[PDB]
């Protein structure tokens, strides 16, 4: 499936405030009006390439959506990062 | 008030084949690089975006310790803009890197021979075949092995981890005064204002690229940086062919300071 | 008020540039002096130090000589009105299209 | 933590959707209000209007025409031409 | 016509110069950039192309200053040509020697 | 027409301790600084603001000779600008220093 992410995924590119002010950067974000893959778990979770990093809108009412995995090949002849957000915490 | 771990990164049993050098993160900690500099130890001492004697006034969000052997005429290759097979293929210092290289003799160590010491862009790693190895033995001058860190800094705008052992005043508002926060040297009119920084963010900034305004690194509060009061000195005579009377005009400052 | 107006939007921009142009590192390894200062000794920091000035002189010679000719301009524009002024204000001008259409 | 990315893959537990896009290196523009947090931006690369955005550093952009770019044509491939001894 | 030849004549010469500067090292080990490209690494390359970015801006500075000077020039020029398009196309001028002697 | 005392300085039986180095005063004298340049004697003879070939040419109100005894490792601390704990405590030379150092 597929849906537009409109104006989406716009960050603090630095850990410097900054106020009533139109200033101008650089990085990797999420295009303006990009394709947003929608998946869904109906009756499946594949593996996503990452590319040059991701946006993950995730609507909830379930509070199943619990982690993520990344890395290069995620088995084992790699490290590969793993998050879990169980019940209150982050852990990873 | 953690002391940092280079105790153990200059005295680590093994340093790395330079094919796979080991890279310790330092953080959350002080660090004494005088004694470091000082050091009778060290056989070089090279440093890039930072002189050896200044690194105590100044600190840093993280430094990491590339720890590794290599025979002692590579020296050579550990710089900015410097060539080679081991520096093309699983070395690399940036060509602006920040930091510190430190070397010395380790044939007293690593010799045994020591077949282990395998070697093959900007801190990359790589795991026919481009290999090859010294063999040190303790009859190996510069064809030795040598130890070797390179000290790589990091300047981001997060609350500094890694600092010299600098003491902290109490902190001083509303009056001129000279000022370091975690590094970032000024001078100006240090007062708490009404700037919400959001909770991640360390500094404030204004078109210039000027610090207006900080967090306190050990009471959060938020700090405008007005300047010291300054104009120009505008000498009001009359002629010295009538008078030697003058009067001065102190341009926009307010007579509270002069 | 487009005129007036870009004049001052001009000499704002004009400041704004030439403030900006502080942050500029021209070739040396930071555009903070203090960090500069702060980072090196002098038998390195006055390489630093000495592409930081060229560059900002460099901006400054810029910004004067943009404000010089500009000045030149304004004083253009100050000589026409002061003569709108002597010859409109204070008299009437015989002088077609001068002093408005009609 | 150092590890180089290419993969990734949500948790869910056996008991739901979630909206995949990937980033570019993009230039912007970014509006921070007066209590310094983001309200609005441009993607400059997004269309010849959003180039303006941000030639002119400003979210307006009034009645006009503006450079924002010089068009080259893009070499097609690549000639080589040694003498064949 | 003089005066507009010389008006065509400084512009094509200062272009002519402007591009005639690009035949000049200002130091660098050659003034064409794709040799310097060619022959050198960054690390090297960087010093000699940091002179041709010097030297061709300074030049372009140059070129643009001479440019805005003559710009007033050709606008006060201009400023004239619609004073007297007024005064002595859409008028008649009492301005004595102002339209032409006589 | 006095020959300078250089057989006093370089065939001195013995030279100072470094962290109290002996300073000579040289004046009123000729000097060819050629039968220093040609000797073989000298591994090295680099110069920071002068070249040992033009010495010859030019003359000076007075000239220093600064003579003592080295750890054949130290020899890069001996120049402007350098680091080293003989260079802080007892033997910085001037960041501008014009001379000789053999
Ligand atoms: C991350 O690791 C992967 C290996 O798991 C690297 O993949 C190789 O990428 C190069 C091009 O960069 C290809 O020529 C190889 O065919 C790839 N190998 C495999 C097994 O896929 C990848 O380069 C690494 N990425 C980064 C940015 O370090
Ligand atoms: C982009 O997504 C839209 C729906 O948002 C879809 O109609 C279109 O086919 C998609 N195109 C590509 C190339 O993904
Ligand atoms: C979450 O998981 C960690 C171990 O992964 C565990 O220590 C913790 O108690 C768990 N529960 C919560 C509520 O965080
Ligand atoms: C290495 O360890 C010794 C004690 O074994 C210690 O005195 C020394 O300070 C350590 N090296 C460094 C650089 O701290
Ligand atoms: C620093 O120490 C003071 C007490 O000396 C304490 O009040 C404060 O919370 C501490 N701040 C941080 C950042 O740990
Ligand atoms: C300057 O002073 C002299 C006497 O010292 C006097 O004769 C002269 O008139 C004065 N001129 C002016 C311009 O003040
Ligand atoms: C000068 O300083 C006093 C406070 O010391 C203040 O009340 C006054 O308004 C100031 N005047 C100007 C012109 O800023
Ligand atoms: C700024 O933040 C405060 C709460 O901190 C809020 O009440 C106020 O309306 C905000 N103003 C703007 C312009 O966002
Ligand atoms: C030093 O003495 C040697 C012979 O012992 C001689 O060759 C040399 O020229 C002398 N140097 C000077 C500067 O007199």
């Amino acid at each position: 499936a597929y849906t537009n992410s409109f104006t989406r995924g716009v960050y603090y590119p630095d850990k410097v405030f900054r106020s009533s002010v139109l200033h101008s950067t650089q990085d990797l974000f999420l295009p303006f009006f990009s394709n947003v893959t929608w998946f869904h778990a109906i009756h499946d979770n594949p593996v996503l390439p990452f590319n040059d990093g991701v946006y993950f809108a995730s609507t909830e009412k379930s509070n199943i959506i619990r982690g993520w995995i990344f890395g290069t090949t995620l088995d084992s002849k790699t490290q590969s990062l793993l998050i879990v957000n169980n019940a209150t915490n982050v852990v990873i | 008030t953690n002391l940092c771990p280079f105790g153990e990164v200059f005295n680590a049993t093994r340093f790395a084949s330079v094919y796979a050098w080991n890279r310790k993160r330092i953080s959350n900690c002080v660090a004494d690089y005088s004694v470091l500099y000082n050091s009778a130890s060290f056989s070089t001492f090279k440093c890039y975006g930072v002189s050896p004697t200044k690194l105590n006034d100044l600190c840093f969000t993280n430094v990491y310790a590339d720890s590794f052997v290599i025979r002692g005429d590579e020296v050579r290759q550990i710089a900015p803009g410097q060539t080679g097979k081991i520096a093309d293929y699983n070395y690399k210092l940036p060509d602006d890197f920040t930091g510190c290289v430190i070397a010395w003799n380790s044939n007293n160590l690593d010799s045994k021979g020591n077949y282990n010491y395998l070697y093959r862009k900007p801190f990359e790693r790589d795991i026919y075949f481009p290999l090859q190895s010294y063999g040190f033995q303790p009859t190996n001058v510069g064809y030795q092995p040598y130890r070797v860190v390179v000290l790589s800094f990091e300047l981001l705008h997060a609350p500094a981890t890694v600092c010299g052992p600098k003491k902290s005043t109490n902190l001083v508002k509303n009056k001129c005064v000279n000022f370091n926060f975690n590094g970032l040297t000024g001078t100006g009119v240090l007062t708490e204002s009404n700037k919400k920084f959001l909770p991640f963010q360390q500094f404030g900034r204004d078109i210039a690229d000027t610090t207006d305004a900080v967090r306190d690194p050990q009471t959060l509060e938020i700090l405008d940086i007005t300047p010291c009061s300054f104009g120009g000195v505008s000498v009001i005579t009359p002629g010295t062919n009538t008078s030697n009377q003058v009067a001065v005009l102190y341009q926009d400052v307010n007579c509270t300071e002069v | 008020l487009g005129k007036l107006q870009d004049v001052v939007n001009q000499n704002a921009q004009a400041l704004n540039t030439l403030v900006k142009q502080l942050s500029s590192n021209f070739g040396a390894i930071s555009s903070v002096l203090n960090d500069i200062l702060s980072r090196l000794d002098p038998p390195e920091a006055e390489v630093q130090i000495d592409r930081l000035i060229t560059g900002r002189l460099q901006s400054l010679q810029t910004y004067v000589t943009q404000q010089l000719i500009r000045a030149a301009e304004i004083r253009a524009s100050a000589n026409l009105a002061a003569t709108k002024m002597s010859e409109c204000v204070l008299g009437q001008s015989k002088r077609v299209d001068f002093c408005g259409k009609g | 933590i150092g590890i180089n990315i290419t993969r990734f893959q949500t948790l869910l537990a056996l008991h739901a959707a979630y909206y995949v896009g990937y980033l570019q290196p993009r230039t912007f523009l970014l509006k921070y209000n007066e209590n310094g947090t983001i309200t609005d931006a441009v993607d400059c690369a997004l269309d010849p209007l959003s180039e303006t955005k941000c030639t002119l550093k400003s979210f307006t952009v009034e009645k006009g025409i503006y450079q924002t770019s010089n068009f080259r044509v893009q070499p097609t491939e690549s000639i080589v031409r040694f003498p064949n001894i």
